[PDB]
């Protein structure tokens, strides 16, 4: 249930909440004061919060 | 539930206290201010 | 002195009527952002009367404000849009002016610098009314312009000259009584 909805939504989302790169990804999640979040690989993830 | 909930478009911090919900308060103080002043000139 | 305090006072009197007078005739109450000319959002003069647009394709262009576009909600939209409240703090205004003027001449009344006193103090009672009716009605980011600001000068100066006022009044009589 849960992940099939968040896949609704991201499809069916304007602007565009998808990305072309994980760089520009954690830019993004950035540039949002909080209005985005990124769902991305754990290992991945701790290494760019470090 | 699908095509009308699951394609479903849909499902704060309180504000500071604007001069509109207090603002009788004022017209009172200004009108008795006022009635004060009549008084006072009809004694 | 007695000389000072009234060109104290009738300095007071005028720099408030003058004060009041450009407000209630200027047009920088409100810089809001709304729209110059309609029937694309931008800065905006928005005075009393009318609300000239600023910054956008073409600036300098008024247009009334549309008051008017709940017998409660109906009565402050009638109240705001006279202006009478700032209005009649002109009016009133004046009327001490008038009085403070035949003070000098036609003098040992001692009742018309009460006048002036009472006049300059109900015309800061109708500024203050006007301010709030004002305020409330705009409740329907934001900044106050100079014009504004003038009007609540107008206000303390006002206020300040009621004071003056009936203290000069206080002593005349206390004078005549010794
Ligand atoms: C003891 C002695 C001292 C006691 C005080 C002496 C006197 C009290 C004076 C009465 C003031 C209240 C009435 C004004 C008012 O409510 O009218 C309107 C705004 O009101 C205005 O915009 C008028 C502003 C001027 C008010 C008085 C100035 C006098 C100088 C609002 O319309 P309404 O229909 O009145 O609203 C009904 C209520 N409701 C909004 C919840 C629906
Ligand atoms: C009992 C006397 C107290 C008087 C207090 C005086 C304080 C004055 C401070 C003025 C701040 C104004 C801020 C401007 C805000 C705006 O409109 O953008």
């Amino acid at each position: 249930a849960v992940f099939d909805k968040m896949w609704t939504y991201m499809r069916s989302a304007e602007p565009s909440v998808f990305v072309r790169t994980t760089a520009e990804g954690v830019a993004r999640v950035r540039k949002s004061k909080g209005k985005y979040a990124y769902l991305l690989e754990s290992t991945m993830n701790e290494y760019i919060e470090q | 539930n699908k095509w009308w909930y699951d394609k479903g478009e849909c499902g704060e911090k309180t504000s500071a206290l604007s001069l509109s919900n207090v603002a009788g308060v004022f017209y009172i103080l200004v009108g008795g201010l006022g009635l004060a002043m009549l008084v006072a000139l009809i004694e | 002195d007695r000389g000072v305090q009234m060109l104290l006072t009738t300095v007071g009197a005028f720099a408030a009527f003058s004060l009041m007078t450009i407000a209630v005739g200027t047009d920088y109450w409100l810089y809001s952002r709304g729209v110059c000319k309609t029937k694309e959002e931008v800065m905006t003069h928005s005075g009393l009367w009318r609300t000239c647009c600023l910054e956008g394709n073409f600036k300098g262009l008024c247009k009334q404000i549309d008051h008017f576009p709940d017998t409660a909600e109906y009565f402050l939209r009638a109240v705001r849009a006279s202006s009478i409240f700032p209005i009649l703090s002109v009016i009133l205004l004046f009327m001490g002016g008038l009085c403070i003027a035949a003070s000098e001449f036609y003098k040992t009344r001692h009742n018309i610098i009460l006048s002036a006193g009472i006049f300059f103090v109900s015309a800061g009672l109708s500024n203050i009314i006007g301010i709030i009716v004002y305020i409330s009605a705009n409740a329907g980011s934001y900044s106050y312009g100079w014009s504004f600001y003038f009007g609540a000068l107008s206000f303390i100066i006002a206020e300040m000259v009621g004071v003056l006022a009936v203290h000069m009044f206080i002593d005349r009589h206390k004078q005549l009584r010794a």
